[PDB]
């Protein structure tokens, strides 16, 4: 190899983290928020430099790698849940959050974020404004949201959407109160989930681009995907939807470039 | 909407005193949704604090913020010269509105005015209408009370007052009162007088100045 | 560091429309939105609107629901405002900030404040003509001593005012003007000078207009 070529679409708007993050209201965990980020670079720094109470566990991908990956979306959730049930926010898990509000793949390859916000969720005289669901029929599919509230017949006897005996009401309060424990205290969550599809990779990452270099040996880079070799002018037809091409080998042999939307060969050298 | 009152008007304290500023709102007002800015005599606002306790950036630590639900309170531990200034209490929790102000001055040793008068100059008297004015040098506290008088009776609405900013050195204000009238009311009389009161004083001053 | 710049006063006349800018420099422009704020002379702040630089959505305050309109520029990065139907309630000092109260992308409300403000614009809103200062002496009396020179009828508000050109700058008072019944101004200016000195030091005081283009001096003398 000789020299090193980077090609990373030319998108110039930062994504708005500060906007999640630092959003004044939060939404309860049976009707949790949901957000889209796209076509923005995405600077994770600033959640590094956050000051070692907020934890930080992410699946599927190192916190440090974060910065030289595109993605084609980025998906923010975000709620308010108790102490002890930051537990149940991780794939593989159960509980009465798990099962019943907010549901995790196993193949998640995301990142959670969790911090105290008893400063501000709470009330001395009982903050009941954060609910969540306590029955239901059965456990809920990964990422499905079940905003209704209807009565719950545990028994066998059917009534009037009238709760009483065995006619129970799905949703329960919080109550939070600044004279808990740490346990028992608010947390805001934060849950980023990246899409990574056969796509145009939107959210690109804090990298600079360098100029097209074709009939010699380099290093290549095209939108995370790196590796060594000549590039090629290819002929080749691909679909206007269609990013790159795969050989017998399950390996990329073709690729298009995102600044110039034209076909290439990869090849040994 | 939300109605923010700031108590009270004015504070009147010494360079190295400890402040505090109350600000009342009308209904509740979330603590995320509160802050305070400083505005100095002939320049544009600042933020001091942000979400009721936390503090802007590059501002000294000496200012703190504290309060919830519908009272909120900014407290400064020691003056200095450059906290004499006004400041405003917002809230976004619901549109968003500004307080009303309040201003923070130097507290000092009560002083006198030095009323004076002034007759038309000769040159207004071919212009047909003339205008005396009367003076109040360095004084202190602000507040004094000055009314004209053609000799024998009170006039109203056709004078009109300036004051100046606290002084830099010895914090004392002055104040000017301009009583503007033409010339044919002025050939009337003769004598006119200008009665000032103030709380240094230990008796209403009139000073009166004839034509000549 | 963060920065904004805005445009000159404004003369405007009732009835008419005013365009206010402001330059924005030293950050990522469409991560903010801009805010809008005035306070007339002696009076508080008073919030005008929003405008998200994003996505061009906007948020004004009901007493201007139907006279304001805020736009942007990215490529320039440039906020502009009108104002229109100017009143006579409509002089006062525009301010121009960054803002940290909605969001840009989703416009939710945020932790903060208008953590960056402009120099602001004042615009003057009267049905007057640009006049030139008169001008005319107050002497003391025959009986330390004070006098001064009056400056009156005079338009729009800036003028300044110095005694032999910063000569005697220790002991002098310039009230600040007042707006009459005729749409015009009115300044004093006082010097306090020794007792002895009324008959032998010289005493002039140089006042400048400068949309008049006066800079005119005049002598006090006793009598
Ligand atoms: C959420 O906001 C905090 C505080 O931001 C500051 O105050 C706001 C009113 C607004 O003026 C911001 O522009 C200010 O930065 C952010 O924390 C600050 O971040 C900067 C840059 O990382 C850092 O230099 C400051 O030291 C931080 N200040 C404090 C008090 O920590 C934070 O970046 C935002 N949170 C997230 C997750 O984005």
């Amino acid at each position: 190899p000789t020299e090193s070529i980077v090609r990373f679409p030319n998108i110039t708007n930062l994504c708005p983290f500060d906007e999640v993050f630092n959003a004044t209201r939060f939404a309860s965990v049976y009707a949790w928020n949901r957000k889209r980020i796209s076509n923005c670079v995405a600077d994770y720094s600033v959640l590094y430099n956050l000051a070692p109470f907020f934890t930080f566990k992410c699946y599927g991908v190192s916190p440090t790698k974060l910065n030289d990956l595109c993605f084609t979306n980025v998906y923010a959730d975000s709620f308010v849940i108790r102490g002890d049930e930051v537990r149940q926010i991780a794939p593989g898990q159960t509980g009465n959050i798990a099962d019943y509000n907010y549901k995790l793949p196993d193949d998640f390859t995301g990142c959670v974020i969790a911090w105290n916000s008893n400063k501000l969720d709470s009330k001395v005289s009982g903050n009941y404004n954060y609910l969540y669901r306590l029955f239901r029929k059965s456990n809920l599919k990964p990422f499905e949201r079940d905003i209704s509230t209807e009565i719950y017949q545990a028994g066998n006897k059917p009534c009037n959407g009238v709760a009483g005996f065995n006619c129970y009401f799905p949703l329960r309060s919080y109550s939070f109160r600044p004279t808990y424990g740490v346990g028992h205290q608010p947390y805001r969550v934060v849950v980023l989930s990246f899409e990574l599809l056969h796509a145009p990779a939107t959210v690109c990452g804090p990298k600079k681009s360098t100029n097209l270099v074709k009939n010699k040996c380099v290093n290549f880079n095209f939108n995370g995907l790196k590796g060594t070799g000549v590039l090629t002018e290819s002929n080749k037809k691909f679909l206007p939807f269609q990013q790159f091409g795969r050989d017998i080998a399950d390996t990329t042999d073709a690729v298009r470039d995102p600044q110039t939307l034209e076909i290439l060969d990869i090849t040994p050298c | 909407e939300i109605v923010l009152t700031q108590s009270p008007g004015t504070l009147s304290l010494s360079p190295g005193e400890r402040a505090t500023l109350s600000c009342r709102a009308s209904q509740t007002v979330s603590s995320t949704s509160l802050a305070w800015y400083q505005q100095k005599p002939g320049q544009a606002p600042r933020l001091l604090i942000y979400g009721a306790s936390s503090r802007a950036t590059g501002i000294p630590d000496r200012f703190s913020g504290s309060g919830s639900g519908t009272d909120f309170t900014l407290t400064i531990s020691r003056l200095e010269p450059e906290d004499f200034a006004v400041y405003y209490c917002q809230q976004h929790d619901t549109s968003l509105t500004f307080g009303g102000g309040t201003k923070v001055e130097i507290k000092r040793t009560v002083a006198a005015p030095s009323v004076f008068i002034f007759p038309p100059s000769d040159e207004q008297l071919k212009s047909g209408t003339a205008s005396v004015v009367c003076l109040l040098n360095n004084f202190y506290p602000r507040e004094a009370k000055v009314q004209w008088k053609v000799d024998n009776a009170l006039q109203s609405g056709n004078s009109q007052e300036s004051v100046t900013e606290q002084d830099s050195k010895d914090s004392t204000y002055s104040l000017s009162s301009t009583l503007t009238l033409s010339k044919a009311d002025y050939e009337k009389h003769k004598v006119y007088a200008c009665e000032v009161t103030h709380q240094g004083l230990s008796s209403p001053v009139t000073k009166s100045f004839n034509r000549g | 560091q963060v920065q904004l710049v805005q445009s000159g006063a404004e003369v405007k006349k009732p009835g008419a429309s005013v365009k206010v800018s402001c330059k924005a420099s030293g950050y990522p422009f469409t991560s903010y939105g801009i805010s809008w704020v005035r306070q007339a002379p002696g009076q508080g702040l008073e919030w005008m609107g929003w405008i998200s630089t994003y996505n061009g959505n906007t948020n004004y305050a009901q007493k201007f629901q139907g006279r304001v309109t805020m736009t942007t520029d990215t490529s320039t990065t440039t906020g502009y405002m009108e104002l229109r139907r100017l009143r006579s309630d409509d002089t006062a000092v525009y301010y121009c900030a960054r803002d940290y109260t909605r969001g840009a992308w989703f416009g939710e409300s945020l932790i903060g404040g208008f953590d960056n403000w402009g120099q602001g614009t004042l615009v003057t809103v009267s049905s007057a003509s640009t006049k030139g200062p008169s001008v005319f002496p107050l002497a003391p009396s025959s009986k330390t001593a004070a006098l001064g020179c009056l400056v009156k009828d005079y338009f729009p508000e800036p003028v300044t005012v110095s005694w032999n050109s910063g000569a005697l700058t220790s002991g002098v008072h310039t009230f600040p003007a007042v707006l009459q019944s005729s749409g015009l101004y009115s300044l004093s200016s006082v010097v306090t000078v020794p007792s002895s000195s009324l008959g032998t030091q010289t005493y002039i005081c140089n006042v400048n207009h400068k949309p008049s283009n006066t800079k005119v001096d005049k002598k006090v003398e006793p009598k």
